[PDB]
């Protein structure tokens, strides 16, 4: 469900 | 504004499928833009979904697969750096995972060697930076990804310079999902900025027909200097300088020392020596921009040679058996028309002035993991026979000596190009002639004669060409060219070969000095 | 702005970057390229952010940059510039700037509707969408110097802006220079070549299927608006090359495949209507000629009927056969020879481009009308080509019966078309059973796009090389694990070879070589 440019976030 | 619909993507993506247009006839010249074209990281293979709206073009049916659809890389036809990828109904979604879309315009590329700083410039960063410009919202908007393989390597820093949006590889996508699906994808890299070809089916050289020149070398260098924050200046006057790649690994100059004053008291100008391992690039690409001369060992640090200013010279010198006429990736690169730099080359003929180590691995050009009859072979030829890429045990021994360059030999070699001191605009064709005519002669018993006149070209009332002159062709019907002419003006009478009816075809073309050939008129019929 | 404009092309010049390394596949992106209607020249200024790619030299001239037209490498629609320095324009009138990105183009005959659809239209609409941004904003620009055309309505539908011909262009200015303009058309969807080295015929290469097509008549079907109950579309013409028995026709095909049969024409019915009627068509009969292009609109499941007048064989001419058999087009294709010399009304008297033959001296129009079929020719301008094709044909019904029944029984109304992925997991292992001889086992895994289709017939093909001969030896296999004893010797290198084959045509790619010894 993701339309994601996205950052990480360990 | 931040429009993020997952639904609605994805039942574009399911009702009408992957959408396909590419360039080229062939596959060695074939760029794609893709239109949800995913990727399915399970499968490590790129997928086509057949939807309501799928389009694919070219449509090679199983030609698809002799070989591929295009190259990945700028290495031509390589065998693992094709681009393919697997069919699916659009349906067959229902029984894969939830796809995860790229809403950024995508570049899929291939890095070559991302190791190699001359790979790096000639395989990769160029043929990226123009082929973002060869479409619209590209160069500054596109994303790039690297499937190769490889990790970021020793000059990942340059590729991120493309493009203001941080480049993925290949092994971060298993992160972002599954099945990766991009919403707008660019495939293939343009050979047009390519000069070299590294020797997979014939030995190394330079390539038969070069598409590059280098005011677009200059354009691609002038692009960079700016990225990594390199004004564009200069020095000032009486700072001029001979600039000398160091190195502290191997293919060493023994006599660097030497070196350095010799050239300082030769060409009296002071001399600076710069490395790539102890140099930020932007310290390197600095100290390159400004050098009146480049001195280096034959390496991938050459290929800085694009940075250099116009009227530098580049002096590039040669191992002992090392054919300088056979390794010319910078020759080819300095003596390109529109670089504006001259080129010089130096080979050490005195084996005591080499040093070599057969004992190092292999990669370092060490033979002793060899027959020893091949090792004595090697160790008696006095050069590099030609062969074939890559792993050349030979080539590697000679490419790996230390050298102790003998000065006055170097200094003659350079001083049959640079006269005086080193350091420092056209290029224009001519049009078509106008209004070609062309008239026959009555003369005495029936003699014949032809003459032809014509207008300058039209772009020519607006030029300034220091020699001018014209080409003409003659011919008989239907036999072989005859003479060719190379005349100052606009007129002529001919005289030879006369003689009554005969079709008589002339061709007429302008040139600017020397070399500059326009193209041709329509051919002029004539008749006696 | 226009200060900013003129300020940038004299500072920064003309910007180029071409698609591909030879000018038979170029398309080319210009920024600030300029044209002199004086000089009939475009023309590139050098500034100081000029990019020339690619940058041919002298070569740009042998024979040129690209090809206008799709026509390939014709003589007479090539394109170039001339250069200039940015600053010449220091004592050229100030420029008119074109603000509309521009596709820049030639259309090779604008009257005749094969040429449109098949040199202009289909090109036009996918070199548009080759670029972002292209096909809901470009103009067009059209420079092969001819008028409207009878069938300009159907350019107009390719963009929303109105195309310009250059007759136009000497109106604005006498320096236009275009912000942003391309060049050239993708010969990608064209699949006939005219016959201008070699007797006409299909493309040696198709690089375009059915589904292609499609997409493209399903695009121009809706901007027409146009998007008993099935019938078979006899597609007339009015002015010449006509059907006699016309009448007659309609009946016999009506009463033999018991469908409601009706005529169609481009000159009585709008093209919007032809569309429609042709797009829900059982069958299409027609004589041949241009009209019959229109078979890119007939439904998955139509036939095509060609029928072709006294002495044209129809194998010499198969631009509409070409386009109905195409890999995914989903139609049947069925062509029609008049044989009968009475059936046939000729045409000496018209002029030389419609047929006539009485500009030539009376023995070449005697061989000519003693001739019975036309031989193999070169364009464009073949006197008893031209002479044949323009005859009137009556229609002997019993026989073109029994040649489309030979195809149809009652004229049809899914999908398809996928090919393999390689196998995977390719393995190889020898085995020396009980006195002096070898067994060779390859085994492999599906492919894995396989995993999810459903196809009636999966195969795969093994080819087995010995390791240095002209050898390769042939095998069908359904399984994936074999075992090969016959003709296999021990101690020998065998090179193997394994792809994956559906419904028997569609091959699929070969896997990496197997090196396998006895
Ligand atoms: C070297 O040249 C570049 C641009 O040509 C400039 O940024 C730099 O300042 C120059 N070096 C020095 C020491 O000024
Ligand atoms: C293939 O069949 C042979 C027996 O002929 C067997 O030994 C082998 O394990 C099989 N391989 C696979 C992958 O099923």
């Amino acid at each position: 469900a993701g339309a994601g440019a996205a950052a990480a976030a360990a | 504004a931040l429009r993020i619909d997952y639904p609605a993507a994805l039942q574009i993506l399911m009702e009408g499928g992957t959408h396909m247009v590419c360039t080229g006839r062939t596959h060695t010249d074939r760029i794609c833009r893709f239109k949800w074209l995913c990727y399915s990281n399970e499968a490590e293979e790129f997928i086509f979904f057949h939807g309501n709206t799928s389009v694919m073009l070219p449509n090679l049916g199983s030609r698809r697969f002799q070989p591929a659809l295009l190259d990945l890389s700028t290495v031509e036809d390589h065998a693992t750096q094709y681009f393919n990828f697997v069919e699916l109904p659009a349906a067959a979604l229902r029984f894969m995972p939830k796809p995860v879309f790229v809403p950024d315009v995508a570049l899929i590329a291939n890095r070559f060697n991302p190791d190699n700083l001359m790979h790096v410039f000639h395989d990769d960063l160029l043929p990226l930076f123009y082929t973002l410009r060869q479409f619209p919202g590209l160069a500054h908007e596109a994303r790039l990804f690297f499937m190769e393989g490889w990790g970021e390597g020793a000059h990942f820093d340059l590729y991120k310079l493309l493009s203001p949006k941080q480049p993925l590889l290949r092994a971060q996508l298993k992160t972002l999902g599954r099945l990766l699906c991009f919403s707008h994808a660019f495939v293939g890299l343009s050979k047009i900025t390519t000069w070299y070809q590294y020797g997979f089916v014939q030995p190394q050289g330079p390539k038969a027909n070069i598409l590059v020149s280098g005011n677009e070398i200059r354009q691609f260098a002038r692009f960079m200097t700016e990225k990594l924050n390199v004004s564009a200046t200069g020095v000032p006057l009486g700072e001029e300088y001979i600039l000398v790649f160091s190195r502290t690994q191997n293919r060493l100059i023994l006599n660097e020392a030497e070196l350095l004053l010799a050239l300082a008291q030769e060409f009296q100008m002071k001399t600076v020596t710069v490395s790539l391992e102890d140099h930020t690039f932007a310290d390197v690409v600095r100290l390159v921009s400004n050098a009146s001369m480049l001195v280096s060992m034959h390496g991938a640090q050459l290929v800085t040679t694009l940075f250099l200013p116009r009227g530098a010279t580049v002096v590039e010198l040669f191992p002992y058996a090392v054919n300088p006429d056979h390794y010319t990736p910078y020759k080819t690169l300095a003596m390109l028309p529109g670089m504006d730099l001259q080129y010089v080359a130096w080979r050490n003929m005195m084996p005591e002035n080499t040093v070599t180590h057969p004992e190092r691995p292999w990669d370092q050009g060490g033979i002793t993991h060899l027959d020893r009859a091949e090792q004595a072979r090697i160790l008696a030829s006095r050069e590099v026979p030609r062969h074939l890429c890559c792993r050349n045990p030979e080539w590697l021994f000679r490419i790996y000596q230390d050298t102790k360059v003998d000065i006055p030999s170097l200094i003659q070699t350079i001083r049959r190009v640079v006269k005086g001191r080193p350091g420092p605009a056209a290029g224009l064709y001519p049009g078509k002639v106008r209004e070609a005519r062309c008239q026959a002669s009555v003369h005495g018993a029936s003699e014949a004669r032809l003459t032809v006149s014509w207008q300058i070209p039209w772009n020519l009332k607006y030029l300034k060409v220091a020699e001018v002159k014209y080409e003409v062709w003659l011919q008989e019907a239907g036999e072989a060219a005859y003479v060719p002419y190379i005349l100052a003006l606009q007129n002529h009478t001919f005289t030879e070969n006369i003689k009554p009816f005969t079709t008589y075809l002339v061709w007429v073309r302008c040139i600017f000095n020397k070399i500059l050939l326009g193209p041709f008129a329509d051919v002029l019929v004539c008749n006696t």
